[PDB]
């Protein structure tokens, strides 16, 4: 059972570019699309991307990014003190046939 | 030469205003009109009681769609649309949606026969005019219900969901709508070359 | 305690008619799929009939048409109407509850039946 | 051609109306069964106001239970066809698609119930069936059975235990304008009998040149002679 | 305009079953293939079940196979998940997620999420 | 013609595992489930094995049931005196739409 592998936590000063890497294998990310979800504390997670690049209307432009291979990546800039949240990488599996999810990475504004 | 439920030529149809929309009887169908610059007359409610006691009907030409429902809401004593001011609750049976129905003069004929509702219509660009225009069929709603009383709706600005606006309220743009009742008559219609009615002769006016 | 007790067994002449009965306690015969199975002395259980929750009945080949299974309205008891007997109906009929069509969980003690003069 | 099919206890019912139903494409995995009750399958020129497609996955030996006036595990408790069914029970083996080992428990059937199903009744409820005096208390136990039981399909089983996908088409006729007219081609320019939805006549049909308004479905000349007609199927004047 | 209401959320004992019965509003129900995603407190998301427009299930998570039964009615605009034989690890908050597709498994993105309900399983 | 075939008798001494084989046409035992019943003398059949492998309600252990293709097998480690009974194998023959039972083995302890 392959599992998506996000970084446990991330920290960066405001303004810089922040990388969140969801690492998997050929069956999960190497063959299909990955989407990314944003969760604030005490809130229902919401769409922040899809099709590995595209963004839902309202999706922060500052947070965008696509990666190839077995890994996907999200890039963030203009980190406002409100952008502290948890980011999930969602993926489908072609072999095991069950949707996989990322562990979750929390973003801190220093 | 057709004998059916027609509006007797040169009847005196009631005149109404917006600057009060009381319930009205629905004898044998209704010829309904409207004259305004901006759409204020939005929809109608039909039924024998216009309440949750018995089955009723609502037609509304919304901003982009016409919605027709027959499910007997608890209509407010002063139904109104700004939505949801009119209806309260309902279990629905029939439902229909289509394109919107419409210094302009609308027109309609509502007739309910053999368990079938029938709506005609003619929107025109414009004291009813002295001219002449035939009302092409628009829909034929198969619904087995009784309709004896109807009441129009409006789109004014200031009003309360509760029946608080009695004999007073928002004074919107002048919207005059006319109502006549159809009698069973026999006209001799004149179809022209393409099948467009151009005149009619009442067979008992004079 | 769970129990199914059957009565109606004794000597009878060929072509006779009997009403064997299956009485059910701790269980409700108007719901669990109930079955009548038989075994002639020195022989093998042979499926005679199964009654479904919904009233449907199934009977074997040799026991078709002549017989009938029925489910009482309120007595909590089921009955076999055995009619038009022959020599091959000598038996020790049992009534048994069968989870679905898979296995027969509870068996009644046994009610001899004889076809002779 | 859907990727997955509904369990037999929660069958779907995709209402179909206001379209042209070509029934030929259905003829095609080898259709080990294509029966019809009420209408002759062989060669679609009737108009029905509603077509209901009820689709599910039943094992092979129980395809014979999808039939009017039949009883058993499937017809009594899961899917009950009426005594006057008009439609076509289509079926086909699907051991390639619906028989994985990760999807064991995707297909369940209702093994227990208190009474036969009223024709075309769906019960998704999962109330613990009570088959005893003692109350079940909402937890399965002795003489307290959970109704739904799993097929647990495997690819190595027989051709009598392998998932035979099934689709039941019911054609229905109310006192409302029928619209599911699925294409009969009829000859033009030559004297020919025409039967337009019961409008029977004989004559030479020609490309019309008169402008019927969209609310008009007939044409009358002087003295009420039927001069033009529209096809209730392809809407041609 | 898309509100997803939940239900059936409340403490349940270690062995009793439960029925979470999501709803819907403001969108065509039988066109979209809904889901059910849980989240244990202090942890990330864990997919629990899926379903399609024909109510043909997609498959359950490996940990909950054979004890969760997901169904739906497109008439009552609902989506039920009858939990059977719960345990300690099954405490979580259950979002009634959504999918834009009707086939659920070409790599789909789940748009609208309900506010979720909390199921706690303790003595 | 489907009626499962079972050996007329099987005998073993105590301490020796006893194997019984019920074979039938794959119309009923290759597509449906075997079940195994025990009939002590002068009594009523007592369910022993159900659903091709299981052992219900705390039957004395070491009783095993297996299914290979179109055959079913019952096994008892050792041949205890009390186990002496008749053994039957039953499947729901859908072709006949009828429960079908085996011949029955007379288990005798040597
Ligand atoms: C609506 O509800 C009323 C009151 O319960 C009931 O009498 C009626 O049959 C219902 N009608 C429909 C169409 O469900
Ligand atoms: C209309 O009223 C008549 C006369 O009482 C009654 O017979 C009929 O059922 C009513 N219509 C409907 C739709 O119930
Ligand atoms: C009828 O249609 C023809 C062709 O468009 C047109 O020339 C003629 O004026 C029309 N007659 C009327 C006014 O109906």
């Amino acid at each position: 059972q392959s599992v998506l592998t996000q970084p446990p936590s991330v920290s960066a000063a405001p303004g810089q570019k922040v990388a969140i890497s969801c690492s998997g294998s050929t069956s999960n990310i190497g063959d299909n699309f990955v989407s990314w979800y944003q969760q604030f504390p005490g809130t229902a997670p919401k769409l922040l991307l899809y099709d590995d690049a595209r963004r839902p209307s309202g999706i922060p432009d500052r947070f965008s990014g696509s990666k190839s291979g077995t890994s996907a990546t999200l890039g963030i800039t203009g980190l406002q003190t409100g952008d502290e949240a948890v980011y999930f990488c969602s993926t489908w599996d072609n072999s095991l046939n069950v949707v996989l999810f990322g562990g979750g990475t929390k973003l801190t504004v220093l | 030469s057709t004998q059916d439920l027609f509006l007797p030529f040169f009847s005196n149809v009631t005149w109404f205003h917006v600057i009060d929309n009381p319930v009205l009887p629905f004898n044998d169908g209704v010829y309904f009109a409207s004259i305004e610059k901006s759409n204020i007359i939005r929809g109608w409610i039909f039924g024998t009681t216009l309440d949750s006691k018995t089955q009723s009907l609502l037609i509304v030409n919304n901003a982009t769609n016409v919605v027709i429902k027959v499910c007997e809401f608890q209509f407010c004593n002063d139904p109104f649309l700004d939505f949801r001011v009119y209806s309260s609750a309902n279990n629905c049976t029939f439902e229909y949606v289509s394109q919107p129905f419409l210094k302009n003069l609308r027109e309609f004929v509502f007739k309910n026969i053999d368990g079938y509702f029938k709506i005609y219509s003619k929107h025109t660009p414009i004291d009813l005019p002295q001219g002449f225009s035939a009302l092409e069929p628009l829909v034929d709603l198969p619904i087995g219900i009784n309709i004896t009383r109807f009441q129009t709706l409006l789109a004014l600005h200031r009003s309360y969901l509760t029946p608080g606006d009695s004999s007073s309220g928002w004074t919107a743009g002048a919207a005059a709508y006319y109502v006549g009742y159809l009698q069973p008559r026999t006209f001799l219609l004149k179809y022209n070359e393409n099948g467009t009615i151009t005149d009619a002769v009442d067979c008992a006016l004079d | 305690e769970v129990q199914l007790v059957e009565s109606g067994g004794g000597l009878v002449q060929p072509g006779g008619s009997l009403r064997l009965s299956c009485e059910a306690s701790e269980i409700i015969v108007n719901r669990n799929y109930m079955n009548w199975v038989r075994q002639a002395p020195g022989k093998g259980l042979e499926w005679v009939s199964i009654i479904y929750p919904g009233g449907s009945t199934f009977y074997a080949d040799s026991v078709k048409g002549r017989f009938t299974i029925s489910r009482d309205n309120s007595k909590n008891t089921m009955y076999l109407q055995m009619n038009s007997l022959r020599a091959e109906d000598t038996a020790v009929y049992y009534c048994a509850r069968s989870y679905g069509d898979f296995y027969v969980d509870f068996w009644g003690q046994g009610t001899l039946v004889t076809v002779s003069s | 051609n859907a990727t997955r099919f509904a369990s037999v206890y929660a069958w779907n019912r995709k209402r179909i109306s206001n379209c042209v139903a070509d029934y030929s494409v259905l003829y095609n995995a080898p259709f080990f069964t294509f029966k019809c009750y009420g209408v002759s399958p062989t060669k679609n020129d009737l108009c029905f106001t509603n077509v209901y497609a009820d689709s599910f996955v039943i094992r092979g030996d129980e395809v014979r239970q999808i039939a009017p006036g039949q009883t058993g595990n499937i017809a009594d408790y899961n899917y009950k066809l009426p005594d006057d069914f008009t439609g076509c029970v289509i079926a086909w083996n699907s051991n390639k698609l619906d028989s994985k080992v990760s999807g064991n428990y995707n297909y369940l059937y209702r093994l227990f119930r208190k009474s036969n199903l009223k024709p075309f009744e769906r019960d998704i409820s999962t109330e613990i069936y009570q088959a005893g005096n003692k109350p079940c208390n909402g937890v399965a136990g002795f003489n307290c059975y959970f109704p739904l039981r799993s097929y647990s399909f495997r690819p190595t089983y027989g051709v009598g235990h392998q998932p035979y996908r099934v689709v039941v088409l019911s054609f229905e006729l109310l006192h409302a304008p029928a619209t599911v007219c699925g294409p009969t081609n009829l000859v033009k320019n030559k004297c020919v009998n025409f039967n337009f939805n019961g409008l029977k006549g004989t004559g030479v049909l020609t490309e019309s040149n008169k402008k019927f308004l969209p609310f008009q479905q007939f044409g009358r000349d002087i003295a009420d002679t039927t001069d033009a007609v529209r096809d209730p199927q392809t809407l041609e004047i | 305009e898309v509100q997803l209401v939940e239900s059936g959320g409340g403490l349940v004992q270690p062995g009793r079953s439960l029925t979470l019965s999501c709803g819907a509003s403001g969108f065509t129900f039988e066109d979209y293939a809904m889901h059910w995603v849980r989240q244990a407190p202090g942890k990330g998301l864990e997919w629990v079940s899926g379903i399609d427009w024909n109510s043909g299930v997609i498959g359950y998570a490996d940990s909950v196979k054979g004890r969760f039964i997901i169904s739906r009615d497109n008439a009552k605009n609902s989506l039920y998940l009858h939990m059977r034989s719960l345990t300690a690890e099954d405490t979580a908050l259950y979002y009634c997620a959504k999918d834009v597709y009707s086939e659920s498994g070409s790599g789909s993105y789940y748009d609208y999420w309900g506010q979720g309900t909390l199921v706690t399983v303790s003595s």
